[PDB]
């Protein structure tokens, strides 16, 4: 009859099991193909899985979209089903200046210029560019429009990567190609050309293309543009201006060509005055060195001497009658360069909240038992918070509110807490025990007894993330456990408890005890 | 306890870590027909809180190892608790005797639960109910008033996840707050405030009583409405910004009473 | 002559009410504007206080622009050459009058929003304006002046939906950087800055961090480098405050408010210098990161 009794009668997991799950499903993908082929299931899940890739293996700051189907009509509703419209960073990318639509041309062509030095290679960068140029871009391919590319110092930090610039050719409409009326290519580099024979196959439709108009010089963009629709940036035009012209130049190269060297009081243009053929088409290039990118200056002779840009293999060979005077006219204004810039800064790692789960939770538990009750209560909203957005599945223990009064020995419900965390979710085990070992040596005494008895729920979790397939993972283990080791010794204070409580359960758990041992004899042999 | 003034730190814990098998065999020693022995145990009890309230370092390590001991066995607790109230009585409120008193109540009844907020809420009914035959105008210049006083402050530290058990003991915890609405200094009235709020919220967050999802949506809207400046109003409590700030203002009468705001 | 003084401020009331129907009436503003400085012996005193409240409180809505544009023109004078400013008492009593009439044009905030809003690019005139007051000096007076022009900084941005500039981000990166330079007699000092402290918390509502255009080492660079200065002057003052206890309450309270806006914005560049305060001694600060 009891058994009778008990008998008769909008959740979203967290990062890390949807991870696992996607594990199980990438490691056993042809098997699991095989058996549902015993059939769109199948398929769905396989392009999936590809959306996603294999296992993680990238920084998630990285995410793109591939090209399985690669549709402008999906793209378009996937942007406007999200709102990409209202998001920060597209507003910070039209801060940025790129591909803003500026004057009218002779033939009653808008214009749009974009500048390529202003873009840095990246993900959200790239994706960004693209969806806010289709943006910019969406009243005005309808209608026959020119462009204008301005290549100005132009490097490999500004480059497509290839999978990127595939994607320019597919996600645009037909029309939107045809209408372009005329592409102005302005300050072509040696790089550029050099990325072109990299690409001449996506770029073939470009090879040949008379819409190509390369403004070789300046002057020759006023035959197509008129100078007041002219709107090129500011530092562009301060390229040109007060530049002092050292005609009969020549770059000593496995090809040695003919060039000019002018030099301005930011920078140094070196301009090739015989073409050279790019996209089809024979041209004058022009390579641009900032002043901040020169790094030695020489003179080997009156008539030779090599210059050093940063991030190069060989200084450039430079052979003129007056190469004495270009080395000091480029040294002088580089030298009160080097006066004037500021010291070298050290920067840190950009973080961002969404991957940074265990110091937040180590910043709330550990200051939930503080004496300050006021303390006691910001850190309640927290605990709260941090359950709330990053769905991690608590079964309904928080909630918040104003006016709640913590008692100061709260230590069961913080354990309570950390307990069920380290049960239902596992993932972020090395991240928490690190910050907990770290802000360990910051805290009050209490509060380190604290640190104790919160941490030790979760060095059982430790199993799962040893002996893994990733060696990194489990070097991060041995790392923690030196941590461990160094603590305990340099702590004399609290020395039974931390045996009562670290080591005492760390020697309960059987198949974790040979790396512990292990480690013990490498330490001990230590010193 | 006389040897534990004078030992280290490093000796200390395993001071606490030998004494807390022998703590169970004072209910022998309690009960009997001598009663100097037993005397002498709430003497010796007596230095267990002398030491409680001396030491700072090792406090948390106390607090558990004692006294989550003694909450374990049920009979010596009475004999316990009772001498905190003389404790809590010797001094006075808003001292460091008092909050720290307020915050071992806790860790005595983290072990055992249901039998520690028994006795508290019993000691709490019994102690309203003895005003009736020694009537006074108002409870405040009644003799028994320091009791209703201090162990409001017991139920404070005692609401935060079901340490007042509330699956079992709502009644008597509203009635008590009925009977204690707007009385006393702002202290007092603070912690009652205090007192509803984590009565409700307890009432809400925990698995035991397996609620629905609309009754904790009510729920939800009570705490919610209690929040609001008019039940500051209510309860007696003007011009305070935050409740939580000072029902703990000590460690860092003039306004009527109104019927209506009780209803 | 009272009774002469009566009708006169009777008669530019009048004209300033009705120019809506509407050229002379640039001419009758540009009398105006001659007449706030009419420095007259015996009247000129009464006479600028009654011109302070008429074309501050009943000039007509559609008569906005032309009065923003003149006045622009008056201070595009007052800067000698290439950014450098001439002092003279005359223009210093012009700034004077200048920041209460755009005060109270601001604040009555009556009908007719659009007609303030379609022609107005007041972003040049605050920007001549602060640059004026930033070299005027340190003194009792001057003193006054710029706390008078941190109220209408603040006044500004209440009414930032209104308005319109050109660049709204860029101006009030200029502002906010103008503004921190004031931070930090003494009573009046600490009302100075009691003031700007608003100011700068107003100013840094949801504002993404642009570093001034030079060639830079990279955006991302140079926005952690501001992020930095600012937050390390915040934490220096909230540090000296940490130690007239209303005042130091209201000053905590509302640098508080700073530190929320300016963390809210830039988090990207943002949390990798404040996250190790998380473990900081002061309760106070750590509380106030912790709701944060
Ligand atoms: N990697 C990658 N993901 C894509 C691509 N297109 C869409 N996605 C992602 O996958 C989702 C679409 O999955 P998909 O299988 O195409 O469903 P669908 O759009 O309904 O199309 P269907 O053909 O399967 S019926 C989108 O929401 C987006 O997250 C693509 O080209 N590459």
């Amino acid at each position: 009859r009891f058994f009778l009794d008990i008998a008769s009668d909008l959740s979203f997991i967290s990062d890390g099991n949807v991870l696992a799950l996607h594990r199980l499903l990438w490691n056993n993908q042809e098997k699991i193909g095989q058996y549902l082929s015993s059939r769109r299931p199948f398929d769905k899940m396989a392009t999936l899985l590809a959306y996603l890739g294999p296992p993680e293996h990238k920084p998630v700051a990285d995410t793109h979209w591939s090209s399985l189907n690669l549709t402008s009509s999906k793209f378009e509703e996937f942007m406007t089903r999200h709102q990409v419209h209202e998001k920060e960073e597209f507003k910070a990318l039209k801060t940025l200046s790129i591909f803003y639509q500026a004057g009218t041309s002779k033939a009653g062509n808008p214009i749009f210029y974009y500048v390529a030095r202003r873009f840095k290679t990246g993900q959200i960068n790239g994706d960004l560019l693209i969806y806010h140029v289709l943006l910019t871009l969406k009243p005005y391919y309808a209608k026959p429009y020119e462009i204008v590319v301005d290549l100005t110092h132009t490097g490999p930090s500004n480059r497509f990567k290839t999978d990127f610039l595939s994607k320019w050719f597919v996600v645009f409409p037909g029309f939107a190609y045809d209408n372009v009326s005329a592409v102005y290519i302005y300050n072509c580099n040696s790089w550029v050309r050099e990325y072109t024979k990299y690409h001449e196959r996506l770029l073939t439709g470009l090879k040949g293309s008379k819409r190509l108009v390369f403004i070789d010089c300046p002057g020759k963009l006023a035959e197509h543009i008129e100078h007041e629709q002219q709107k090129l940036p500011a530092a562009t035009l301060a390229l040109e201006e007060d530049l002092k012209v050292f005609h009969n130049a020549l770059k000593l190269a496995h090809k040695d060509t003919k060039v000019s060297i002018k030099v301005g009081s930011t920078a140094v243009q070196v301009t090739s005055a015989e073409r050279t053929k790019v996209l089809g088409q024979s041209v004058f290039l022009n390579d641009i060195y900032y002043a901040s990118e020169i790094e030695e200056i020489c003179l080997v002779d009156e008539n030779q001497f090599t210059l050093t840009i940063a991030n190069q293999g060989t200084p450039l060979t430079f052979m003129h009658q007056e190469c004495e005077a270009i080395v000091q006219s480029i040294i002088h204004i580089r030298t009160r360069w080097e006066l004037s810039q500021p010291d070298s800064i050290p920067q840190h790692t950009k973080i961002r909240p969404k991957d940074v789960p265990g110091t937040l939770l180590n910043i709330a538990l550990l200051n939930l038992g503080s004496s300050d009750p006021s303390l006691r209560s910001a850190a309640y909203n927290l605990l709260c918070a941090l359950t709330c957005t990053f769905n991690l599945k608590i079964e309904g223990q928080l909630l918040e509110t104003s006016g709640l009064c913590i008692p100061a020995n709260n230590t069961l419900f913080i354990v309570s807490i950390s307990k069920t965390l380290a049960a239902n979710e596992p993932h972020l085990t090395l991240e928490f025990l690190e910050e907990c070992i770290s802000g360990f040596s910051k805290s009050s005494i209490e509060l380190k007894h604290l640190c104790l008895e919160y941490m030790t729920p979760w060095l059982s979790n430790l199993v799962r993330f040893c002996k893994h397939n990733d060696d990194a993972k489990r070097q991060r283990v041995t790392a923690i456990l030196d941590k461990l080791i160094t603590m305990t010794i340099n702590e004399k204070q609290m020395y039974p408890s931390i045996q009562a409580k670290i080591w005492g359960s760390l020697g309960q758990i059987t198949d974790l005890l040979d790396v512990v041992l292990d480690s013990f004899i490498k330490t001990s042999a230590t010193g | 306890i006389s040897g534990f003034s004078k030992s280290s730190i490093e000796l200390k814990h395993l001071c606490l870590e030998y004494m807390t098998p022998w703590l169970s065999n004072l209910v022998r020693f309690c009960k009997h027909n001598d009663d100097a022995k037993r005397q002498r145990v709430t003497a010796i009890l007596d230095k267990l809180i002398t030491m409680t309230i001396n030491e700072k370092q090792m406090y948390p390590s106390i607090q558990a190892k004692i006294w989550g001991s003694l909450g374990q066995i049920t009979d010596l607790l009475d004999v316990v608790l009772d001498s905190f109230i003389k404790t809590s009585a010797t001094g006075g409120l808003g001292s460091i005797k008092a909050e720290v008193m307020a915050d071992t109540a806790v860790a005595l009844a983290s072990g055992n639960v249901k039998l520690v907020s028994s006795k508290v809420i019993g000691r709490m009914c019994k102690i309203i109910d003895k005003t009736c035959l020694s009537p006074t105008p108002t409870l405040e210049q009644h003799l028994m008033w320091d009791d209703i006083a201090i162990l409001a402050r017991y139920m404070l530290m005692l609401s935060f996840n079901n340490s007042l058990d509330v699956a079992a003991h709502l009644p008597y915890l509203f009635h008590v707050v009925t009977f204690l609405v707007a009385t006393g200094p702002l202290s007092l009235r603070a912690s009652t405030h205090g007192l509803v709020i984590n009565i409700i919220h307890s009432l809400c967050t925990c698995s035991q009583l397996h609620f629905s999802e609309e009754t904790k949506q009510v729920l939800r809207l009570s705490l919610t409405e209690f929040s609001l400046p008019k039940f500051y109003l209510l309860f007696g409590i003007s011009k305070v910004k935050s409740a939580a700030v000072i029902a703990f203002r000590s460690s860092y009468e003039r306004e009527t009473f109104a019927l209506t705001s009780l209803e | 002559d009272t009774d002469s003084l009566q009708e006169w401020i009777n008669m530019t009331g009048f004209l300033c009410a009705l120019g809506g129907v509407c050229t002379p009436v640039s001419k009758f503003m540009d009398r105006l504007l001659s007449l706030m400085v009419c420095n007259h012996e015996k009247v000129g005193l009464q006479i600028r206080t009654n011109v302070k409240d008429l074309v501050g409180l009943e000039l007509s809505p559609a008569l906005y622009p032309m009065l923003f544009n003149k006045l622009k023109n008056t201070i595009s004078k007052f800067f000698d050459s290439q950014g450098q400013v001439l002092l003279t008492d005359t223009n210093t009593q012009f700034v004077e009058q200048t920041i209460a009439i755009m005060k109270n044009l601001l604040d009555n905030h009556t009908e007719g929003s659009s007609e303030h809003l379609g022609q107005a690019s007041i972003e040049t005139m605050m920007l001549n304006l602060v640059r004026y007051v930033r070299v005027l000096g340190n003194m009792v007076h001057a003193i006054q002046i710029k706390t008078k022009l941190c109220q209408l900084v603040e006044v500004m941005m209440a009414r930032r939906d209104d308005l319109s500039f050109c660049q709204e981000m860029k101006f009030r990166n200029k502002m906010v950087e103008y503004l921190t330079d004031w931070v930090m007699v003494k009573c009046l000092t600490r009302d100075l800055d009691q003031a700007s402290m608003e100011a700068v918390v107003s100013l840094l509502a949801g504002l993404p961090l642009q570093p001034e255009e030079g060639d830079g080492v990279e955006l991302m660079e140079a926005k952690s480098q501001l992020f930095l200065k600012y937050f390390t002057l915040f934490m220096n003052l909230l540090n000296d405050c940490s130690e007239m206890s209303r005042r130091l309450a209201s000053l905590r309270h509302c640098t508080v408010l700073a530190m929320s806006n300016l963390l809210n914005a830039n988090v990207d560049s943002g949390l990798m210098h404040s996250i190790g305060l998380g473990y900081h001694k002061d309760l106070q600060t750590r509380a106030t990161f912790m709701e944060v």
